[PDB]
RNA sequence: AUAUUGGCGAGAGACCGAUAGCGAACAAGUACAGUGAUGGAAAGAUGAAAAGAACUUUGAAAAGAGAGUGAAAAAGUACGUGAAAUUGUUGAAAGGGAAGGGCAUUUGAUCAGACA
RNA sequence: CGUGGAGGUCAGUGACGAAGCCUAGACCGUAAGGUCGGGUCGAACGGCCUCUAGUGCAGAUCUUGGUGGUAGUAGCAAAUAUUCAAAUGAGAACUUUGAAGACUGAAGUGGGGAAAGGUUCCACGUCAACAGCAGUUGGACGUGGGUUAGUCGAUCCUAAGAGAUGGGGAAGCUCCGUUUCAAAGGCCUGAUUUUAUGCAGGCCACCAUCGAAAGGGAAUCCGGUUAAGAUUCCGGAACCUGG
RNA sequence: AAACUUUCAACAACGGAUCUCUUGGUUCUCGCAUCGAUGAAGAACGCAGCGAAAUGCGAUACGUAAUGUGAAUUGCAGAAUUCCGUGAAUCAUCGAAUCUUUGAACGCACAUUGCGCCCCUUGGUAUUCCAGGGGGCAUGCCUGUUUGAGCGUCAUUU
């Protein structure tokens, strides 16, 4: 068999932890057999499966913690956009297109004007 | 006696394992590595050692995550997940 | 002769990537063509095999016969025919792996994806 | 086995990152049983091995085809 | 640049009953001892490795080239050049053979083989494709895998679809008057290609 | 060296592991093409160098 | 507009073809050496397909002899072809302190052509 | 004359056998070489006009690989020494057991350890290679088992010495200095009865840290037990440290 | 006359040339700009039903999630519920995670799986001792917050 991802995410988050507890005494189990039999790939898919149910568990308290620092200055580090280095330290678009009170006079008097050679 | 009898007390290590570079190149009374230079915080090499340099620089290893920067670049760093479609 | 900027003629690069592609990529490398019949029946003209396919083997020495394909062997660029197999000496059979090339498709095994697969060829379908 | 049988004593692999104590705890919360004193070693095999006693009165042997071994 | 001298080998000096020539150093593998460098030794660098800043192109005074190019034109009237050359034109009307204009128009490779064959090209364009042969070579290994003749050279004036009519077809090349080319019209520089010529490419000529 | 290191140990153990001939079994598989343990050591012919 | 024996992605060659080409076409910067800095190899090819030799027989076994598979075992996981040095057998010949060589003919063995 | 590769051509040769290799068989050439037959073989290859070069070997104490004569030759002669029988096994000078003869002679060929090795320990199976005769034996090969601590060590302390830090040199990699030209820190309890730990005393100015499995140092002994662990397990009897 | 030696041939050895091959190398050319304290490159040790390596991965360990495909994977064994399907796969893609011990490597050390401190929490009759679970404490520098120091210095008390 092995547990579904999106029929994980239906349950609760106490359903999710008891059946993570069904499952390690199921592979704990498994373990024990698995010494007096001459193989047991069973085994494969319930380890699998913990996996997966981790997975779960991870992903809907990150989630959680995501929306309750949505619109913030300041979020945990690790919710952050990963990007690059350098592209985290390049200049916002803000501070970037910032131009001078002078300047901006100057462009919008005497802007690149569109024309062609022709008559 | 300079041959082999003298050969019969070579029984202390000049060098052990190096945290850094796990070479046997840590050198216990120096406490630096003759390899890698650890403890200073620059690694060790030279540019009169080429197949030295050749032997140790970034892709002969994993590069756990060096490894994905590329498609992570080609698809503009993107962000979110992916939705879906039919068939 | 090659036209786009995209495309190699180049001998080397192209056995490497025949024998180095990934198994979604081989389903389509072996294709076989439908029956004449079939080929009225969907206005098509070849598919990638599929196993219980029903097939018709139309060169080399099995040629005639005619079976199920039991497996298809991608691993060996091959396919294999319940029905198409060698008695080695000591009693025991064997597969021969056979080339979807060199086969015809008799009878397809329909899905709601096959079917879709037909239509997306603008085929037609009974 | 022969630990078990005549030693009440219950041997298992155990993590490499656990002491003692929490040898000790672990065998207690997941089989019931009160433990008497744990000795552990470092196999040869890179892996550990915990020498689990139980007190008087467990009886290790039939607590070993509970946990369903033999 | 580097292919020999990859090591730290040293000559060992006379005295010990070997040849001079450097030897890799250390121990414990069997490439130890051994010739480097030099090259007669395996593994050596070669004599003189080839550099790319040899001299790969020619310049060619441009009068003499179009000397060239004119000469070529003009063999391809010549009829015993043309049949010394390959080229199966003696069922031909005449040479130069001109054909109508409404050529370059031709949008279909069918359509095309049917002219051509009509106007009498039919036994060179199967000389090719009956030619085709694996190359002898090594050159096999190296993008040169098939061999063939060289069919008839189609001239026009203005291309309306005949160069890519005439494109799939064996040996068959086309050329616009304007250009014109030497490698063309004197394959391995022997005079004489079989030329069909368009009217309108005939006139421009001049 | 009688009484090490958990870090020697670990290698030694690292060591026991590896000591062993080729699982039959990978020479059975499709363009298996490893005859034998090229890599396999021996206390007396090989010193670890730890 | 310029640079670019690094990195990512591509298209090519009057380039090399396993002692060549990068040291590495392979579990190659591996195995192995060295206290260490460093040094650093050898090594590709059964067949279309394992059809990788059931079975009998000799043998302690490895194997041999049969049989069998295969287009071929004059392809048997020592595997395509399989040179030379060097070796076994068989056949022919010579040989009183080397052997080999030149011009010439006898003898033996062998062979082409030309005749009608 | 001959080789690798390139443009052209002979609609060249070829699975009805290309190429290569063998052949005191044939033929052309003064010669470099060229041609054919037969055998072997198995997938490609050649004539002619041109283009091109990493283009021709007997030598270089040439490079790499392979192979001889030497030659069944030198040799396998230090450490006193071996012998009878049985058992096992296809096979026994060499394995196991019994007998005998000896040796090391407690400054050991005994019983343990430090460095070093790293599984060699132990069991079962077992002989292709390895043990310069042999092999049924093994430190070999295959498959497994095995190393148990409050008290034994490490861990703590300091030694020669190493080495951060405020700093001072040095283009800089870094060099110097170690209590130094530094605002260098933490304990005892009292103050709280919003309460959990803010301030109230007085101290103490000691200013890193690494560096000993033989130096310093809290505490365990006997009996039994395993194929292989034991001052570590079992039995019994103790002792130290913290709480 | 044998044997022996030598020459030639056939068959059989030894050896791996030659011929044919080529998922490699070499060189040119074109397009592109993306490592790291958000822990990089590199190391160590681990992870599969049956793996020593190479390749992959991190106690969620030859993989978890997502998406596309549309039925394999295959050396053997295997599940069998996965085949008109939120669905096979040692598949492709990849946007979400997991990511041991380390490494510029950051509580102190490190030839040690060595040794502290702080917070929350659990268990042992516990603010103080012990043990379990989680979370923390390197350095230089910048802007800012707060608590301060100096008869460096201004005013202000009565
Ligand atoms: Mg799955
Ligand atoms: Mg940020
Ligand atoms: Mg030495
Ligand atoms: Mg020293
Ligand atoms: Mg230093
Ligand atoms: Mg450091
Ligand atoms: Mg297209
Ligand atoms: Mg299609
Ligand atoms: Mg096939
Ligand atoms: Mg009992
Ligand atoms: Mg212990
Ligand atoms: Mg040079
Ligand atoms: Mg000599
Ligand atoms: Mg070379
Ligand atoms: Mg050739
Ligand atoms: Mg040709
Ligand atoms: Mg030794
Ligand atoms: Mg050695
Ligand atoms: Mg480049
Ligand atoms: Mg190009
Ligand atoms: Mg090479
Ligand atoms: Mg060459
Ligand atoms: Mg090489
Ligand atoms: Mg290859
Ligand atoms: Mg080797
Ligand atoms: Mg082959
Ligand atoms: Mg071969
Ligand atoms: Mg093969
Ligand atoms: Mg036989
Ligand atoms: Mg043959
Ligand atoms: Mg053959
Ligand atoms: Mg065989
Ligand atoms: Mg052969
Ligand atoms: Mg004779
Ligand atoms: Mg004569
Ligand atoms: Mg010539
Ligand atoms: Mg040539
Ligand atoms: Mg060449
Ligand atoms: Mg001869
Ligand atoms: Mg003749
Ligand atoms: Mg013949
Ligand atoms: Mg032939
Ligand atoms: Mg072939
Ligand atoms: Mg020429
Ligand atoms: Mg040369
Ligand atoms: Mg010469
Ligand atoms: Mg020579
Ligand atoms: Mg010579
Ligand atoms: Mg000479
Ligand atoms: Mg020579
Ligand atoms: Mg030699
Ligand atoms: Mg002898
Ligand atoms: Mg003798
Ligand atoms: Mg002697
Ligand atoms: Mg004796
Ligand atoms: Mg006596
Ligand atoms: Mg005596
Ligand atoms: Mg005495
Ligand atoms: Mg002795
Ligand atoms: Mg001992
Ligand atoms: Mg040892
Ligand atoms: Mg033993
Ligand atoms: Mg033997
Ligand atoms: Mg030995
Ligand atoms: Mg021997
Ligand atoms: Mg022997
Ligand atoms: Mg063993
Ligand atoms: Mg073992
Ligand atoms: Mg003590
Ligand atoms: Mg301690
Ligand atoms: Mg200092
Ligand atoms: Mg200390
Ligand atoms: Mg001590
Ligand atoms: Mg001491
Ligand atoms: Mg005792
Ligand atoms: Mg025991
Ligand atoms: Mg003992
Ligand atoms: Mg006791
Ligand atoms: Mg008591
Ligand atoms: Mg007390
Ligand atoms: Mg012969
Ligand atoms: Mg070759
Ligand atoms: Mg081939
Ligand atoms: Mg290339
Ligand atoms: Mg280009
Ligand atoms: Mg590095
Ligand atoms: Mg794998
Ligand atoms: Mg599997
Ligand atoms: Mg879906
Ligand atoms: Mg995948
Ligand atoms: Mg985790
Ligand atoms: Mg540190
Ligand atoms: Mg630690
Ligand atoms: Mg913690
Ligand atoms: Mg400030
Ligand atoms: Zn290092």
């Amino acid at each position: 068999a092995g547990v579904k991802a999106y029929e994980l995410r239906t349950k609760s988050k106490e359903q999710l932890a008891s059946q993570l507890v069904d499952l390690k005494k199921e592979l704990a189990e498994l373990k024990v057999q698995k010494l007096s039999r001459p193989s047991l790939p069973k085994i494969k898919t319930v380890r699998k499966s913990i996996a997966c149910v981790l997975t779960v568990i991870n992903e809907q308290q990150r989630e959680a913690v995501r929306q309750l620092y949505k619109g913030k200055k300041y979020q945990p580090k690790d919710l952050r956009a990963k990007k690059t280095r350098a592209l985290r330290r390049a200049l916002t678009k803000f501070e970037a297109s910032q131009v001078t009170e002078k300047q901006r006079k100057k462009q919008i008097a005497f802007p690149q004007r569109k024309y062609a050679i022709k008559a | 006696g300079k041959g082999t009898p003298s050969f019969g007390k070579r029984h202390n290590k000049s060098h052990t394992l190096c945290n850094r570079c796990g070479r046997r190149s840590f050198h216990v009374q120096k406490k630096t590595c003759s390899s890698c230079g650890y403890p200073a915080a620059k690694t060790r090499s030279y540019n009169w050692g080429a197949k030295a340099k050749r032997r140790h620089t970034t892709g002969t290893g994993r590069m756990r995550y060096l490894k994905h920067v590329s498609r992570r670049f080609k698809n503009g760093f993107q962000t979110g997940s992916a939705s879906k479609a039919s068939a | 002769a090659k036209q786009s900027l995209d495309v190699s003629s180049d001998r080397r690069k192209a056995r490497k990537a025949y024998f180095t592609a990934p198994s979604s990529q081989r389903r389509v490398l072996l294709s076989a063509p439908l029956s004449k019949e079939l080929r009225a029946q969907y206005g098509i003209k070849a598919l990638p095999i599929r196993r219980d396919d029903e097939v018709l083997v139309v060169r080399g020495s099995k040629k005639g016969q005619e079976g199920k394909i039991s497996s298809v062997y991608r691993l060996k660029f091959a396919v294999q025919v319940d029905k198409v197999t060698k008695e080695k000496v000591n009693g025991a059979s064997v597969p021969i792996n056979l080339h979807p090339s060199k086969l015809v498709i008799t009878k397809l095994h329909l899905d709601k994806d096959r079917k879709a697969l037909i239509q997306r060829k603008g085929g037609k379908l009974e | 086995m022969k630990k078990v049988e005549d030693g009440n004593i219950l041997v298992f692999q155990v993590s490499m990152k656990a002491n003692k104590y929490q040898i000790k705890k672990a065998v207690k919360e997941l089989y019931e049983v009160d433990v008497l004193k744990v000795n552990t070693l470092v196999r040869p095999n890179g892996t550990k091995k915990a020498y689990v006693r139980l007190t008087a009165d467990y009886d290790a042997l039939d607590i070993a085809n509970r946990i369903g071994y033999i | 640049e580097k292919a020999g001298h990859q090591t730290s080998a040293e000559s060992w000096g006379t005295g010990r009953a070997v040849a001079r020539i450097p030897r890799v150093g250390g121990g414990g593998t069997g490439r130890s001892g051994q010739g480097a460098f030099g090259n007669m030794c395996r593994g050596g660098r070669m004599f003189a490795p080839t550099k790319t800043w040899r001299k790969w192109n020619v310049k060619v005074n441009h009068n003499e080239k179009r000397y060239a190019t004119a000469s070529a034109i003009a063999a391809t009237a010549v009829a015993s050049l043309v049949l010394a050359r390959g080229h199966r034109v003696e069922k031909i009307p005449e040479i130069p053979l001109v054909v109508s204009t409404d050529l370059e128009s031709i949008q279909k490779t069918k359509e095309a083989v049917a002219a051509l064959k009509a106007v009498g090209a039919h036994s060179d364009l199967l000389k090719v494709l009956k030619s085709k042969k694996l190359r002898a070579g090594k050159g096999k290994y190296r993008n040169r895998r098939w061999t063939q003749r060289r069919g008839p050279l189609v001239v026009y004036a203005e291309d309306n679809g005949i160069v890519k009519a005439l494109r799939n077809v064996p040996g068959v090349e086309t050329a616009n008057v304007a250009s014109l080319n030497l490698l063309q019209l004197a394959p391995g520089a022997h005079l004489g290609r079989f030329v069909i010529w368009t009217e309108a490419a005939f006139t421009k000529l001049d | 060296a009688a009484q090490k290191s958990f870090r020697i140990k670990q290698k030694m153990a690292k060591a026991k592991k590896q000591n062993r001939p080729l699982p039959q079994w990978i020479r059975l598989r499709t363009n298996n093409t490893i005859r034998y343990n090229a890599k396999r050591r021996n206390w007396r012919r090989t010193k670890m160098n730890i």
